């Protein structure tokens, strides 16, 4: 089971930083 | 000529229904009728304009609904009241759904027509 | 135009005041820069407070 | 080209987690100087542009 | 921008709200680099901001 191989069906063939906040409430 | 002096009837000629003629003092009425005198004497007299720096809302209308094809910038004179955005509450309504003519006026050639049609039945 | 630029440089510098005179031991520097990735640095948000100084 | 496209997707994504560079204290002395500038300056902002604009 | 089954359309929750309000008064008028954060379509964001 294990060496099953997902088919390679071809299909050719996100966080951010808090320092933003401190910045734009700075300015 | 045309520069004619005019009376209050005949100011009611002109003008089509519902405006109001306003006095906002008596004093600015006189200030309005030193104003032809002041019109001489007041452009001789101390005056100019300036402005400062300092940082900084702006309301419009173009004709809005779904699309509304577009109103040169004099026609909206015609057009106006078309414009407010006020709608669904009978001679009024038929005044205002008669504006399908800037629909025949300016737009596409497929308006003018449909409208055209339109306007025909009606 | 940028050549004439140039010699508005030229005579810029010729015209200034006691520009060539060494005597007293008076030093002068031409310094030629960029400002490297300048461009790609810029940052949108405080750009925006920069526009809103100006429009 | 591919490359180019490829380290800049790295800098924007560098650039998100890492936070802007700027710090903070730094941007507020830049816009409190151009501030300063400009108001020596009597500049007037630019406004909008009317709809009825001769030019 | 619309067809993609992967957009979500239906309203906003208050968490979503919460979350667009703060994001856009951090990074002002950026609607390309907020939209993934919350989730949403760039136009719609805007769309429900406004």
């Amino acid at each position: 089971q294990e060496w099953k191989i997902p088919p390679c069906i071809s299909n050719w063939k996100v966080h951010i930083n808090e320092n933003f906040a401190k910045l734009a409430e700075a300015l | 000529e045309r520069n004619r002096p005019l009376s209050d009837e005949e100011l009611d000629a002109m003008f089509p229904e519902g405006y109001k003629v306003l006095p906002p003092p008596a004093g600015y009425v006189p200030i309005r009728t030193p104003a032809r005198k002041l019109t001489a004497t007041p452009t001789p007299l101390g005056g100019m304009t300036g402005f400062h720096m300092q940082t900084e809302m702006k309301s419009v209308n173009d004709q809005p609904s779904g699309n509304l094809p577009f109103l040169k910038p004099d026609d909206i004179q015609y057009f106006d009241k078309l414009l407010v955005d006020v709608d669904e509450s009978e001679e009024q309504k038929e005044r205002k759904i008669m504006k399908l003519l800037l629909k025949i006026k300016n737009g596409t050639p497929p308006m003018r027509k449909a409208a055209l049609r339109q306007i025909t039945d009606k | 135009p940028p050549p004439l630029l140039v010699y508005k440089w030229c005579q810029g510098i010729n015209n200034l005041q006691d520009v060539w005179e060494t005597s007293e031991g008076e030093c002068n520097v031409m310094l030629e820069s960029r400002f490297e990735k300048m461009y790609e640095k810029i940052d949108l948000t405080l750009l925006n407070r920069l526009l809103r100084l100006i429009v | 080209t591919r490359l180019y496209l490829k380290a800049e997707q790295e800098r924007q994504h560098n650039y998100l987690k890492d936070g802007p560079y700027i710090t903070a204290e730094e941007a507020v002395a830049v816009y409190t100087t151009t501030v300063h500038w400009l108001e020596s300056r009597r500049f007037s902002p630019i406004p909008f542009p009317p709809l009825s604009y001769k030019h | 921008e619309w067809l993609d089954p992967s957009i979500k359309k239906t309203e906003w929750s208050r968490e979503e709200e919460e979350k667009l309000l703060h994001l856009a008064k951090l990074m002002p008028t950026q609607w390309r680099t907020i939209a993934p954060i919350i989730g949403r379509t760039a136009a719609q964001c805007l769309e429900h901001y406004e």
